[PDB]
């Protein structure tokens, strides 16, 4: 039983972009579409385009957004890619904090080596699913 | 580990 | 603009997986290892093997296990994959329903053809999260 | 369309 020396842990890499995710959402916002390639796609409910992603972004307007991290797990799937659940809350803008669920699949940028970009984003909040 | 287009 | 006829539509291939998914959760729940592979990875909370998710899911014990599926999104992801990201209630051996957050990594088998496996499943409860 | 070992 030793560890894997090839790739890097599937858990630290979800948890280490999902703090420097939300960080990033909270500083500058306009800079987030940096995160996805130009096959990336992004749901915000309430798009595939990195070009699409950044007017998506500033259309939301995320001014001074707080977020509170209440779950994060993150797996190894397809193509040593990595996948990523996540429950919290947001505020953004002096709202009050909403419920949230945001799924990611993190994947292996092309070369090289050990750099990751979002492919899948996902977002839901829980008060326009359920109530 | 970096993401994206970012060197940190 | 016309349709692919490479690939099947991802958000018809999430849709009609939940569909099969939940409905055989309640009719023969021993049998839901059948949609895993011998490397994927099953976490209901609250795994990494076809045979360990056998015994996992039934020291769960699902005994007419009822889902009202309230939100259901599908994307395509790496090597023509495809995730899904579920939320709704679930109601287990008489006990009220609980929201829930389950999301699905579907990856194509390997030949022929239009087969897709189980690669990443997980489980999260809203009452265990939050509160 | 077809999931796991099922024909259905």
């Amino acid at each position: 039983s030793h560890m894997v020396m090839e790739k890097p842990s599937p858990l630290l890499v979800g948890r280490e972009f999902v703090r420097q995710y939300y960080t990033l959402l909270n500083k500058a916002p306009e800079y987030l579409h940096r995160f996805y390639g130009r096959n990336s796609s992004y749901v915000h409910g309430g798009v595939y385009g990195q070009n699409d992603i950044h007017h998506k972004v500033l259309s939301l307007n995320f001014s001074e957004c707080h977020t509170k991290i209440r779950h994060v797990d993150a797996h190894a799937t397809l193509s040593d890619g990595v996948v990523v659940q996540v429950m919290g809350l947001l505020s953004n803008s002096g709202q009050p904090e909403r419920k949230f669920m945001q799924t990611f699949v993190l994947a292996p940028e092309g070369s090289v080596p050990n750099k990751f970009y979002v492919h899948n984003d996902m977002f839901r909040y829980e008060d326009e699913v359920f109530g | 580990l970096t993401f994206g287009d970012f060197d940190e």
